[PDB]
């Protein structure tokens, strides 16, 4: 059983690192992109002024849902955690977040923690088209 | 074959297109009975491989000389044989059902012929 | 040919009223059965169209009685004039023919039936 | 190859080889001829 | 007393009319919320297997249900033969078909008339409405400019109800482009959809010349300059002789060996015969065996194999070739020539892509997406606009759309309702209020009021101007030559005959007989 | 009870002679004359013994006035094999048909390229076996993945014969039922 | 013609002949025991 | 006289040779009336019923 | 996953709010067209190769299997796998 755990997650580090080889870009990690994203977004949305900047609300507070994740499963509490996300990001423009050895937040650039931007870029690609494929159902019909 | 021309209108004489029907198809002839072709030595395999391809260059010998230009049988040409009809701009449709090929022979004014070896050019549609 | 369309059956069901007033005994009734028999062809054409059957059929009965030309019947369509010369409708003989022949040849058949056995499937 | 259509050895092909210090081999999957041959540098034979 | 059997259900004269009817009104109202460009699409689930399946065509919707009313099934064959002929607009056929049976049940309960005097009117009424649908359409193709500007407005108007409605400004041109390139043929089979996992939707870029998802040889080499293409729909693999019925009598097999020697030398003198031309691929219909792919390897040819049908015809008009079988006489069948024959990778297969080719007769939509339904909803939505503007290049005349050609039709129907004596007047204006119906639907899938729109559209068409139709967007009465929205004149001629004859068939029954089921 | 009847029912007439010397003669005599005349069926039913390699007109005759055979209802099974030689399936199930003719000589094997039996039928969905009998097809197969697949072997093909009904349980041609000399032998010495 | 009322309804004029023919039912079964040529009838 | 078998094929008939061969007797008593009449039927070919 | 059944639990409430839900949809195109272009700014460039920053990244986002603790040699046995292909135009490389 593991062998073929060790296959597949062999695979995941071959495609890591194939997507380092087709796309130059490389980010931090330990919920550092999902802050920034709804940090900078959540300026732009109180100037547009219309009923799309308020779902640009929501769509920036679900978004931290990542490190809140992290927070759980590391047993930390996640409102003073995600507290101090907000505390460090309007200074620290990034390579800011979550590491879990010293349960805490510091540098992630220090501690090593980085991911491909093609991996982010198809997540927040990806979750939009299927929420606005699932969104455009409305019945539910038996067939053959 | 789909490469081949929509619409076929005639050239300047004889309107009539001289539609050619057949009942049995291009393929290598062989009798009914069951047998089995004793193959000798290298000599025998060289030469049966001249016999069919002889009998493809006498085939369509045959149907230019009738002169047709639609050919139908009501079974399936081999493919090899399928080319060999694109190339002299000789269409021809396949596996015309029974029933339905007696009737193509009466609107054209034609009657269709047992083999090969009687095609003329009176017979032809 | 023919002209149909309750022409002819007008047609045919006066000839027979007229041939059952000379006939006396248990065949007159019958032929009396046979000219009401034909005349639920054009009252059918009649109760199709909604004209009223009472009006349509007391016409063909006193106009056909009346004049000889027999090529008028029930108009369907709404027309004014019921006269099929300008109508446009035309029947062929052996059609109209078998409508009685295969008629008349079935029922003596369905009438001699007495002892009627279904075995259940 | 795995040839399952023709006998791929025997026990009298086996022999000749055995004198010769030749080792042999079976049920090699036809997709990874691909990865033999541009691996290995070795370009396939189908005739003797 | 019985007359049909056990298990038999009869109806007569008021629940075999009204249960046809109730259907017709089953079947509309589940197509009613697909019509439109914010029309929401239905899911299917099916009874086996757990397969789902994404679509918004309502001819697919009834493809797949199961329908056991009589009724029903004609809605369902009708939608079937459109999507045969034209592809877009079965919701049409089914909306306007079930209004107008709505409109007629209450013309023979309310007012009492016959069903063949309703007919009658219908006769009247779609007579003068394909008048007017014909004096409304515009004549095009005088100038290519006007004519490849029509196509993208007649693009862009098909996919508005699709998944495609956000990226069909950059849909129309990957949709229009390609049927120029057809050169006139009018052939569905010359266009590929390669499925490929990940991505966006505004991902599908347009190919240059021709892509399938194949692969070379074992030792083949990954580019060629100026390659020679060649296609084979011979058997490379082991021939045989045809004469079926040989086998071979041995004596002894020191001649065996030397006829195994034969039949190697058979293939080998005919690889040889293909060397002749001095060819650089080698594409073969059906597999090829691994003695023929090695003899390709010093020659320097490349090998593809096991090449569907479709890929030959599609393949083979890219090249501008002939298929070549018999390879005897080296003068005919000039071969096509390609410059870039290196192959690229769209997510984890491979795919040969060609690149600088004589023609361009086939094509091929490359399509990106996240889930299979919607790359399905992407198959469907293209195959429509590809498969209604393939037949706008044979048929040249086309009508506004935007719920105007319903409108103007309606007004001739009008115009001709009150010179009719007899009950049939009223018949000729249920039609009229049957083609009302439609612009009424558009704006309830919208969310705007329909009573206000329709009643301005139209009072402005009788106005005297006949250019006017509905803005969705802004919710107002809008010109449709700005906006650009037009249609072809097959489509809505086939669907208000389709419509016509859709309500003719229903509305003469009287009886149903339900046999018994096997 | 059937210690009686493996006297005679498990035993051919090259075995029943073993028990010649031990049983009655007219006992054992009397069976074998009832076996030898089954033996005798089975010659003049032996009609077949190759692949015969047919074209279409021909099929609407080979393929199901065979069935018929007389039409004493002696039908006749006919298998055929729409043939593709591309695909490697089919070339084993055509060995295969060699190899089952020259033991079942009283079935019919036949054989017919796939892409001249029916219009345009798919490709992929052959390599076809079609079992005909009395004119109506009793097996309509599909591709060998239930027989196997691409590991298809010889004792595969012969126990489905037996269950379409085209060759008994109990058949000593059936290498299920014979048993190897060596086999048999060890079985008396351990005895 | 066409401008007649068609009364959309045949199931009354059926369920009268419903009755019509299960009223003579039983009246054709009593019509042997009337007059002095009648007969019993022991229920 | 209408007579329908189990296999549910109509058969009608006027004289007793074909009636009494659809119904198939049970009773040795009852079936020689059916022997007279195909004996009837097969010698002279009238007066089957009688 | 996780993201996408978040945004639908936004979806959620704002179904109730009165809302199209194509509106919804259209907003999430143009918010997640927006996100891209602001980690284009973000993420830095690398060389071709680099073993500081290659192997410390495929140890970091393996992170969740038994063999991230064996991570300290399998690291580098995939970032060796991968440069023997290299080329200038970022193909996809093939795993095969
Ligand atoms: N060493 C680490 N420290 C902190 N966060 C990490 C570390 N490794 C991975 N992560 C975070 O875990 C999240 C999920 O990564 P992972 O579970 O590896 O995804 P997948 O297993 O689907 O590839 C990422 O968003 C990343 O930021
Ligand atoms: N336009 C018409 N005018 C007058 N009579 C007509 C007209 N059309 C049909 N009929 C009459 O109605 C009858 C209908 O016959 P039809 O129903 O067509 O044959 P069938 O009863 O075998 O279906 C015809 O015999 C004809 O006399
Ligand atoms: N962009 C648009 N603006 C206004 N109306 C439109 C637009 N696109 C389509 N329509 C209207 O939608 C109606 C049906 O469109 P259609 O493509 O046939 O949908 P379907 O294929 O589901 O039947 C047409 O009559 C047309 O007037
Ligand atoms: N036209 C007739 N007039 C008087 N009696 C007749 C006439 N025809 C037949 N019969 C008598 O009636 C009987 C008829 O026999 P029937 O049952 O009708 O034929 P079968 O006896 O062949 O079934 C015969 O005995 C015959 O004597
Ligand atoms: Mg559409
Ligand atoms: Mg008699
Ligand atoms: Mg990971």
């Amino acid at each position: 059983m593991i062998i073929d755990e060790t296959e597949r997650s062999l695979h995941d580090a071959l495609c890591v690192i194939r997507c380092l080889v087709k796309e130059r870009g490389l980010i931090a990690g330990g919920g550092a992109p999902e802050i920034e994203i709804s940090r900078r977004l959540s300026k732009e949305a109180r100037s547009m002024e219309g009923v799309q900047a308020f779902i640009w609300q929501e769509f920036a507070s679900a978004l931290e849902v990542i490190p809140t994740t992290l927070a759980e499963n590391a047993g930390l509490n996640s409102i003073k955690v995600v507290t101090e996300l907000r505390s460090k990001h309007e200074n620290g423009e990034l390579n800011d977040g979550i590491s879990v050895r010293r349960s805490g937040t510091t540098n992630t650039y220090e501690e090593h923690i980085l991911q491909p931007v093609l991996v982010s870029t198809s997540a927040i690609t990806l979750a939009s088209e299927c929420v606005k494929s699932i969104l455009r159902i409305d019945d539910i019909a038996f067939s053959r | 074959h789909p490469q081949m021309p929509k619409c076929v209108l005639p050239k300047e004489g004889s309107d009539g297109v001289k539609l050619a029907i057949l009942t049995c198809p291009f393929e290598p002839p062989k009798p009914k009975t069951k047998h089995k072709l004793d193959i000798s030595s290298v000599e025998e395999y060289q030469k049966l491989q001249t016999y069919e391809q002889d009998k493809f260059k006498e085939m369509i010998d045959d149907v230019k000389k009738a002169g047709a230009d639609v050919v139908i049988c009501q079974w399936g040409f081999d493919d090899e044989a399928n080319h060999l009809l694109l190339q002299n701009d000789l269409p021809a449709v396949r596996w015309v059902g029974g029933q339905e090929l007696e009737h193509i022979a009466i609107s054209t004014n034609g009657r269709i012929v047992p083999r090969f070896q009687d095609l003329s050019k009176d017979k032809l549609g | 040919v023919v002209y149909g369309g309750g022409a002819a059956e007008v047609t045919m069901s006066l000839a027979v009223s007229e041939e059952a007033d000379k006939q006396r005994g248990i065949d007159q009734y019958a032929f009396r059965g046979f000219a009401q028999a034909l005349d639920t062809i054009p009252m059918t054409l009649a109760e199709n169209s909604g004209l009223d059957p009472i009006g349509t059929l007391s016409t063909l009965k006193s106009k056909q009685l009346k004049e000889k030309i027999s090529n008028i019947g029930v108009d369907c369509l709404g027309y004014g004039s019921n006269d099929m010369k300008e109508l446009f409708v035309v029947d062929p003989f052996i059609g109209k023919k078998q409508q009685i022949l295969l008629a008349t040849q079935l029922c003596r058949m369905i009438l001699k039936i007495d002892n009627v056995i279904i075995s259940g499937k | 190859q795995k040839s399952i259509l023709r006998d791929a050895v025997n026990d009298l092909a086996l022999h000749f080889l055995s004198k010769l210090n030749i080792m042999v081999v079976k049920d090699i999957e036809r997709e990874e001829i691909e990865f033999l041959s541009k691996g290995l540098g070795c370009k396939p034979i189908a005739d003797i | 007393v019985q007359i049909f059997g056990d298990q038999v259900t009869e109806e007569r004269a008021e629940n075999a009319r009204l249960s046809a009817f109730v259907g017709a009104i089953a079947v509309g109202d589940l197509v009613k919320s697909t019509l439109g460009p914010k029309g929401m699409d239905k899911l299917l689930q099916s009874a086996s297997s757990n397969t789902c399946m994404v679509t918004n065509d309502g001819a697919t919707i009834l493809k797949s249900i199961p329908l056991d009313n009589p009724a029903a099934k004609v809605l369902v064959n009708i939608s079937k033969v459109q999507d045969d002929e034209v592809g877009d607009g079965t919701t049409s056929v089914t909306v306007l078909s079930a209004e107008l049976l709505r409109e007629a049940e209450k013309l023979i309960d309310q007012s009492k008339i016959h069903p063949q005097t309703i007919i009658e009117g219908y006769r009247l009424a779609s007579a003068a409405a394909l008048d007017a649908l014909t004096k409304a359409a515009v004549d095009n193709s005088h100038d290519k400019t006007m004519f490849r500007e029509d196509l993208i407005h007649i693009a862009k108007t098909t996919l508005s109800s699709k998944i495609l409605s956000q990226d069909k400004d950059h849909f129309a041109e990957l949709a229009t482009n390609a049927i120029l390139r057809l050169k006139g043929s009018t052939n569905l089979e010359h266009i590929q959809i390669i499925k490929i996992l990940g991505g966006k939707l505004s991902d599908s870029f347009l190919d240059e010349g021709f892509i399938l998802a194949k692969k070379f040889g074992n030792n083949q080499p990954k580019r060629i300059e100026n390659a020679k293409i060649l296609i084979a729909n011979t058997t490379l693999d082991t021939d045989k002789v045809k004469i079926f019925g040989t086998k071979f009598k041995v004596d002894s097999t020191a001649k065996l060996a030397q006829l195994e020697k034969a039949e190697r030398e058979k293939m080998k003198n005919k690889i040889a015969k293909i060397s002749k031309f001095g060819i650089n691929t080698f594409i073969n219909r059906q597999l090829i065996y691994d003695y023929p792919e090695q003899l390709f390897t010093d020659l320097g040819i490349n090998s593809i194999e096991h090449a569907d049908f479709e890929g030959v015809e599609r393949l083979a008009l890219v090249t501008g070739g002939e298929v070549v079988s018999t390879f005897d006489e080296p003068s005919k069948c000039k071969l096509g020539e390609c410059d870039v024959i290196e192959e690229i990778m769209l997510g984890e297969q491979p795919f040969l892509k060609f690149s600088g080719c004589k023609a361009g007769e086939a094509c091929t939509i490359v399509l990106r997406g996240a889930t299979d339904q919607t790359l399905d909803e992407a198959e469907r939505s293209l195959h429509d606009a590809l498969s209604v503007l393939s037949q706008t290049t044979k048929e040249t005349r086309t009508v506004l759309g935007g719920g105007c050609a319903e409108m103007v039709m309606s007004k001739a129907v009008d115009t001709e309702a009150q010179n009719i004596d007899g009950k049939k007047s009223l018949a000729v204006e249920a039609f009229a209020r049957a083609l009302r119906q439609l612009p009424t639907i558009l704006a309830d899938n919208a969310g705007f009021d329909s009573s206000e729109l329709v009643s301005k559209l139209r009072s402005s068409i009788y106005n005297g101007i006949s250019t006017s139709g509905l803005d969705l967007n802004n919710g107002t009465i809008a010109d449709m030559r700005q906006l650009g929205i037009v249609e072809s004149y097959k489509l809505k001629r086939a669907v208000v005959s389709s419509a016509s004859e859709a309500a003719e068939v229903l509305l003469r029954v009287d009886n149903i007989i339900r046999a018994r089921p096997r | 009870a059937k210690q009686h009847e493996n006297r005679l029912e498990d035993k051919d007439l090259s075995d029943l002679e073993e028990l010649e010397d031990d049983e009655d003669e007219d006992f054992l005599e009397a069976y074998k004359i009832k076996r030898l005349n089954e033996i005798r069926k089975l010659q003049e039913r032996s009609k077949f013994g190759e692949v015969f390699h047919i074209n279409k007109p021909e099929y609407n005759k080979e393929v199901t006035l065979a069935s018929q055979g007389k039409k004493d209802d002696g039908g006749v099974y006919v298998f055929v094999h729409l043939s593709l030689q591309s695909k490697l399936q089919s070339r084993i199930l055509s060995h295969l048909f060699q190899s089952a003719a020259c033991k079942f000589r009283e079935i019919k094997f036949v054989e017919i390229p796939a892409n001249r039996a029916i219009e345009n039928y798919p490709e992929s969905n052959c390599p076809t076996l079609i079992v005909y009998y009395r004119g109506e097809v009793i097996k309509n197969m599909i591709t060998l993945l239930e027989l196997g697949g691409n590991n298809s072997k010889m004792e595969d093909f012969e126990d489905f014969m037996v269950k379409v009904g085209a060759v008994a349980e109990g058949d000593n041609r059936l290498i299920m039922n014979r048993d190897d000399e060596e086999s048999r032998e060890e079985r008396k010495l351990h005895y | 013609p066409s401008n007649a009322t068609f009364k959309n309804k045949e199931k009354p004029q059926e369920v009268r002949k419903a009755n019509i023919i299960a009223a003579r039912s039983v009246a054709d079964a009593i019509r042997t025991s009337l007059g002095p040529k009648g007969m019993d009838k022991m229920i | 006289i209408l007579i329908v078998t189990s296999n549910q094929k109509t058969t009608i008939s006027n004289d007793g040779a074909t009636i009494l061969k659809l119904l198939d007797v049970v009773h040795p008593a009852a079936k020689t009336l059916v022997d007279i009449s195909r004996a009837q039927d097969a010698e002279v070919g009238d007066g089957t019923t009688s | 996953v996780i993201l996408t059944g978040a945004l639908l639990g936004a979806a959620e409430r704002l179904l109730n709010k009165g809302i199209h839900p194509t509106i919804i949809a259209d907003s999430f195109q143009s918010a997640a067209k927006r996100s891209v272009d602001i980690l284009l700014e973000m993420c830095h460039k690398v060389s071709l190769s680099d073993r500081e920053q290659l192997v410390r990244a495929a140890s970091t986002s393996l992170s969740s299997k038994i063999v991230s603790q064996y991570s300290s040699f399998l690291a580098p046995l995939a970032v060796d796998s991968v440069l023997k292909i290299s080329d200038e135009n970022s193909k996809n490389v093939d795993l095969n």
